[PDB]
RNA sequence: GCGGGGUGGAGCAGCCUGGUAGCUCGUCGGGCUCAUAACCCGAAGGUCGUCGGUUCAAAUCCGGCCCCCGCAACCA
RNA sequence: GUUCGGAUUGGGGUCUGCAACCCGACCCCAUGAAGCCGGAAUCGCUAGUAAUCGCGGAUCAGCCAUGCCGCGGUGAAUAC
RNA sequence: UCCCCCGUGCCCAUAGCGGCGUGGAACCACCCGUUCCCAUUCCGAACACGGAAGUGAAACGCGCCAGCGCCGAUGGUACUGGGCGGGCGACCGCCUGGGAGAGUAGGUCGGUGCGGGGGA
RNA sequence: CGCCUCCUAAAAGGUAACGGAGGCGCCCAAAGGUCCCCUCAGGCGGGACGGAAAUCCGCCGGAGAGCGCAAGGGUAGAAGGGGGCCUGACUGCGAGGCCUGCAAGCCGAGCAGGGGCGAAAGCCGGGCCUAGUGAACCGGUGGUCCCGUGUGGAAGGGCCAU
RNA sequence: CUGACUGGGGCCUGUAGAGCACUGAUAGGGCUAGGGGGCCCACCAGCCUACCAAACCCUGUCAAACUCCGAAGGGUCCCAG
């Protein structure tokens, strides 16, 4: 018996593998905001970037555009570039959005 | 927000009492109120005048809060009902507006009522939530006589977070709902 | 909330015709009741209104015992 | 007499005799049984009048089991027509029965009194039969 | 004496095209199909009517994933 | 197609040249069909009008 | 074998085009008459041959079985 | 459908009578029905009459009398 | 390289239903508010935001139990590719290679990849 | 008597009979594109008028509902339900294949023009799918400005569309 | 040298057999709505049922247009004779 999250969670995630494309899948809890970029394909996580693990500071939104820049810096560095953006059960808005034009900032493409 | 009787009342009285008869090992274990839902299952209005905008601006009042249309579910041919056809009001209380709505109704509503004896004892869902109905609409202190062109009561659910009945019935009459057997 | 589909709300005066007044909120800031739940007979304990019955028949009849024995 | 109240299909093609039962093979409810020792389809007719007959013998007393039911629809056209024009109207109804399968068992009676009927009953079927009794083997199915 | 029955459809040739190890150009058809028995895979398109063909130069190859279906793919050489 | 579901064309309102024809049921929408679709004549999209077949 | 049919008690509508059962007589209660008829005033009664299905809903559309009318059954 | 109308019933009392269950009248509290002027049809009355109003008497313990036999008050329309 | 938790996959119920027990430092959750972004055919329930007083009550995670569900041999049989017999038939046998399903024994209250966070 | 579904059909495809059963000769301006959100039938309990059945609350319920219409297949990790903006129910093409005697029928990635939705990845050349159909001849209609019987026009034809 | 046939290997399938989980059928038993029947009532509930009988459970079975299962075979592609 599944759940509107559950639901919503594998109807966005299912159409992103299908394009082919590496993952840029952001987790959000009610403190901090994770995100890593995986290649489906092997199962495998390739970089990742948290706010939990860059022990960054206040404000949420601005927190993840934070850990959005990073997880750019540390990406174009494995020569990653092209990507597509996972947001998960969580509306493109907010937080989530933050983060993922500080990845376009930092270079990230999508 | 809104300090009011009802609210005060649980956590200082009710919170308490219910402590002692049931014994709860965590505060979130104690019963509390979740949601007040009410409506008008009407259908009166499904074809005549399907104007219920009376009846939407009567719940508004009574509650502080717009009503929603319910539609049918199944085209009825004894009922005479198209399938989508506007058949009914339905308004959920949440948090201040709940109690608010359930204090007037307590101190006010069920003393109103022709030849009031008691909330029924058995309304009890089993799972510990409560329903009950009302015949008429001015039951309510914000309904006066003149402002109504006709006779009409509501379904009326509140939800617990209780697991029985017998949590149920001890949070609903500590906070003041009289019972008659 | 949602604005301007929403009546709004305001600290409310129920008075009784006990004289009980209520402190509470409301889309009226003044409204009357006709009775309360500090004097309804069912509420007020069990005052039992106009009848403290105990019926009062059949026994009670009693007028008298005057048939003889 | 016996045969099916309702169907999803009128009409029923006639399918193969081939094998021994699948089941209904060993005694399950009565003390004897009348077992099928070679292929057939019983009629409806049949399975009565066999039955009948038990109950005649029994006069009050016993109990029957028919395990055994007429769910095939049995077709013919009708007289002195030639081939073609469809298939023939259903006219009855038969238990496609297999070497091997209990028709009958009896249970609250004598030995001889149930060798008898079973007996009786035998000779009102189109096929041979033999006669078996509740064994360990049918108790440990 | 008459029938009320007597028809019947055209056959629709339906099935599997291309079994697995099988060598395929981009275009081919893989499985002709009414619904999703097979579902498509990496490299494989679906059609208006459910028909998987590939959609690069490769090799076939099947996957039973359980609740999740059957999947057809192409391996590019 | 039908009696109440017609045929029709729809002409290119600026050209005034037919480039699609379509179909509609005139009686659940009795307006004239009006629709943007790439005019092959003005090279661009342009409001399309449903006119007589 | 092909076409048509079964609706208060009798005889016909309504079915095609699904929602709504109608007409004449008859029955019953009242009136005129000494009385009956006629005539006048009111009123009851069909759950539509069945069983199944389609539908939101079937006298109505579709299937099964039943009974009735008509026509056919030829070269042989 | 009322301060119209007063049936129906609930509760409480008075009286007559040996006795008011079936089955009396009357008084009081409450209940407050049908009925918005009557289908086909049909009755009475020609003047102090019809219509309307009250009073008495016989029978008779009481009374189901709104019946009957009388009595006065007011008092018409119309007959080509 | 080991333990716990947060992510995200793979295997596709040996992973599930139920019952009992356990975890809040950390992470996660509920939670505290509804000013702001955003939101309710009504409702800050959901989605969303700003938060960190409390609580592991719900959820989740981790364990335990075989009542249900799920998995399930060995053996034997049915059936059968090919090769031969028998019967008037319905049908029935032998040889060689293949071999179920049911049922029985029994197994199961998950295993594993990658990246983070903490601990030894 | 053509077309679709199921069975017969002997586990690829195909397969006959006056064998067994049913459907089609439509439909939808949204019942289409896309973005976002949402999850059913049914059972038990509880609720004024309220019923077996209207609408409301809770718990159980993997799909037994729904998907216009027959059946099968498919399907809630949506193809089902609601809303917003929209017209790709495109123009010019088409690598490569399914099927197949012919002629037909079908699926289709991708390049270009000019668009729609989306932050984007992307999707969109009607509809969950398989029926809803008719080759050519003859002619009608809008456009094109190709031929125009000595020449300029015209008549009439060709081409694209219907 | 690519052929019929043959060896190994992968993928495809829903028949034989079997099964009752779905669609239907189905004999007996248990349990049990609904009616019928027999007591008692019209004050509305009750009690008994060697009666007909839903849904559920058990035992036991049937099916071209049923399948939780499911062969031997068969089709196709690669390498080899
Ligand atoms: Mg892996
Ligand atoms: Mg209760
Ligand atoms: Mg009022
Ligand atoms: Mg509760
Ligand atoms: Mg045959
Ligand atoms: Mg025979
Ligand atoms: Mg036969
Ligand atoms: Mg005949
Ligand atoms: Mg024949
Ligand atoms: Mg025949
Ligand atoms: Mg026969
Ligand atoms: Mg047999
Ligand atoms: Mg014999
Ligand atoms: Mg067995
Ligand atoms: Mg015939
Ligand atoms: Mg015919
Ligand atoms: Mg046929
Ligand atoms: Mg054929
Ligand atoms: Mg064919
Ligand atoms: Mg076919
Ligand atoms: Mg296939
Ligand atoms: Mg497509
Ligand atoms: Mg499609
Ligand atoms: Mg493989
Ligand atoms: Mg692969
Ligand atoms: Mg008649
Ligand atoms: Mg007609
Ligand atoms: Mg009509
Ligand atoms: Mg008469
Ligand atoms: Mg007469
Ligand atoms: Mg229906
Ligand atoms: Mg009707
Ligand atoms: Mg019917
Ligand atoms: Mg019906
Ligand atoms: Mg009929
Ligand atoms: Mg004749
Ligand atoms: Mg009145
Ligand atoms: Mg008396
Ligand atoms: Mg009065
Ligand atoms: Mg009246
Ligand atoms: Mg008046
Ligand atoms: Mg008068
Ligand atoms: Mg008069
Ligand atoms: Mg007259
Ligand atoms: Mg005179
Ligand atoms: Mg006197
Ligand atoms: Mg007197
Ligand atoms: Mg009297
Ligand atoms: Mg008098
Ligand atoms: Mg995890
Ligand atoms: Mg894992
Ligand atoms: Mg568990
Ligand atoms: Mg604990
Ligand atoms: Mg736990
Ligand atoms: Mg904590
Ligand atoms: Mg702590
Ligand atoms: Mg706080
Ligand atoms: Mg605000
Ligand atoms: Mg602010
Ligand atoms: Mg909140
Ligand atoms: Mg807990
Ligand atoms: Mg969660
Ligand atoms: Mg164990
Ligand atoms: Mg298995
Ligand atoms: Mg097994
Ligand atoms: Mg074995
Ligand atoms: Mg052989
Ligand atoms: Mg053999
Ligand atoms: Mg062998
Ligand atoms: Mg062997
Ligand atoms: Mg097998
Ligand atoms: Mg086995
Ligand atoms: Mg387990
Ligand atoms: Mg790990
Ligand atoms: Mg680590
Ligand atoms: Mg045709
Ligand atoms: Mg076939
Ligand atoms: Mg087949
Ligand atoms: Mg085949
Ligand atoms: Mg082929
Ligand atoms: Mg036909
Ligand atoms: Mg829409
Ligand atoms: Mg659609
Ligand atoms: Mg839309
Ligand atoms: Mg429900
Ligand atoms: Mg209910
Ligand atoms: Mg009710
Ligand atoms: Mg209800
Ligand atoms: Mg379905
Ligand atoms: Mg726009
Ligand atoms: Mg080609
Ligand atoms: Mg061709
Ligand atoms: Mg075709
Ligand atoms: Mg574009
Ligand atoms: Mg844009
Ligand atoms: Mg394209
Ligand atoms: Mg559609
Ligand atoms: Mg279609
Ligand atoms: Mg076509
Ligand atoms: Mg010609
Ligand atoms: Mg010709
Ligand atoms: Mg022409
Ligand atoms: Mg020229
Ligand atoms: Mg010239
Ligand atoms: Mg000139
Ligand atoms: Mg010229
Ligand atoms: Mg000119
Ligand atoms: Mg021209
Ligand atoms: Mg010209
Ligand atoms: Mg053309
Ligand atoms: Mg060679
Ligand atoms: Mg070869
Ligand atoms: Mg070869
Ligand atoms: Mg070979
Ligand atoms: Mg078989
Ligand atoms: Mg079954
Ligand atoms: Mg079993
Ligand atoms: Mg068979
Ligand atoms: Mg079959
Ligand atoms: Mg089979
Ligand atoms: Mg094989
Ligand atoms: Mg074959
Ligand atoms: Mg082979
Ligand atoms: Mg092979
Ligand atoms: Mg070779
Ligand atoms: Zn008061
Ligand atoms: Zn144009």
């Amino acid at each position: 018996r599944l759940t509107a999250y559950e639901r919503r969670k594998f109807r966005v995630r299912n159409r992103i593998k299908r394009t082919g494309r590496l993952r840029l899948s952001v987790f959000r809890s009610l403190k901090h905001i994770y995100a890593q970029i995986i290649d489906d394909e092997k199962g495998v996580t390739l970089v990742s970037a948290s706010s939990l693990a860059l022990k960054l500071k206040g404000n949420k939104t601005e927190v993840a555009r934070q850990v959005g820049r990073a997880l750019a810096e540390k990406a174009l560095a494995l020569g990653i570039k092209q990507v597509a953006f996972d947001r998960g059960p969580y509306k493109y808005h907010g937080r989530v959005k933050a983060l993922a034009e500080g990845a376009r900032e930092g270079g990230l493409e999508f | 927000p809104l300090d009011v009787a009802l609210k005060r009342k649980y956590y200082e009285e009710v919170r308490p009492e219910l402590i002692r008869r049931f014994g709860y090992q965590n505060v979130w274990e104690v019963p509390r109120l979740e949601k007040v839902v009410i409506n008008q299952g009407l259908g009166e209005a499904k074809e005549d005048a399907r104007i219920l905008e009376k009846a939407a601006q009567e719940l508004a009042l009574i509650t502080g809060q717009k009503p929603a249309v319910t539609r049918a579910k199944k085209s009825i041919s004894n009922f005479k009902l198209r399938k989508g056809m506007p058949i009914g009001l339905r308004v959920t209380l949440r948090r201040d507006r709940m109690w608010i709505f359930l204090e007037k109704l307590l101190n006010v509503a069920l003393p109103r009522i022709r030849d009031f004896r008691g909330l029924n004892p058995n309304s009890f869902d089993g799972r510990g939530n409560y329903n009950l109905g009302l015949r008429e609409q001015l039951i309510f202190p914000e309904i006066t006589y003149d402002m109504v062109d006709a006779l009409r009561g509501m379904d009326i659910a509140v939800v617990t977070t209780a697991e029985t009945d017998e949590e149920a019935r001890a949070l609903l009459e500590l906070l003041g709902f009289p019972f008659r057997k | 909330m949602k604005e301007g589909i929403h009546p709004k709300l305001v600290p409310a005066r129920i008075i009784c015709g006990c004289g009980n007044v209520i402190e509470t909120y409301s889309t009226k800031p003044e409204i009357y009741v006709e009775v309360c739940s500090k004097c309804h007979p069912f509420y007020t304990g069990q005052q039992r209104f106009v009848d403290t019955e105990g019926r009062v028949e059949r026994f009670q009849r009693r007028y008298g015992d005057s048939y003889r024995k | 007499m016996l045969m099916p109240r309702r169907m999803k299909y009128r009409k029923q093609q006639r399918g193969r005799l081939k094998g021994a039962t699948k089941g209904g093979d060993y005694v399950a409810f009565g003390d004897y049984g009348l077992v099928a020792l070679e292929p057939a389809w019983i009629t409806a007719q049949q399975i009565e009048a066999a039955r009948v007959a038990m109950v005649r013998h029994f006069r009050r007393g016993g109990k029957i089991f028919i395990r055994i039911f007429p769910d095939k629809p049995y077709t013919k056209k009708p007289l002195e027509v030639r081939m073609g024009k469809g298939k023939g109207n259903v006219e009855g109804y038969v238990a496609v029965v297999k070497p091997g399968r209990v028709m009958f068992e009896v249970a609250g009676v004598t030995e001889e009194q149930a060798m008898e009927a079973l007996r009786i009953a035998g000779h009102k079927l189109p096929i041979k039969t033999k006669i078996v009794r509740r064994d360990a083997y049918d108790e440990a199915q | 004496g008459s029938t009320r029955n007597g028809r019947d459809s055209q056959a629709k040739r339906l099935g599997v095209k291309r079994y697995e190890g099988q060598v395929v150009r981009a275009g081919n058809i893989l499985v002709r199909q009414r619904g999703t028995r097979f579902k498509p895979g990496k490299n494989v398109g679906m059609g208006r009517d459910f028909t998987l063909f590939a959609l690069v130069d490769g090799v076939v190859e099947f996957q039973d994933r359980g609740r999740l279906g059957r999947y057809v793919h192409v391996r590019p050489l | 197609a039908s009696e109440v579901r017609i045929k029709l064309l729809l002409e290119c309102t600026e050209c005034k040249r037919r480039n699609y024809a379509t179909e509609k049921n005139k009686r659940n929408t009795p307006n004239k069909l009006e629709l943007r679709k790439y005019c092959p004549w003005c090279r661009k999209h342009t409001v399309h009008r449903e006119v007589k077949i």
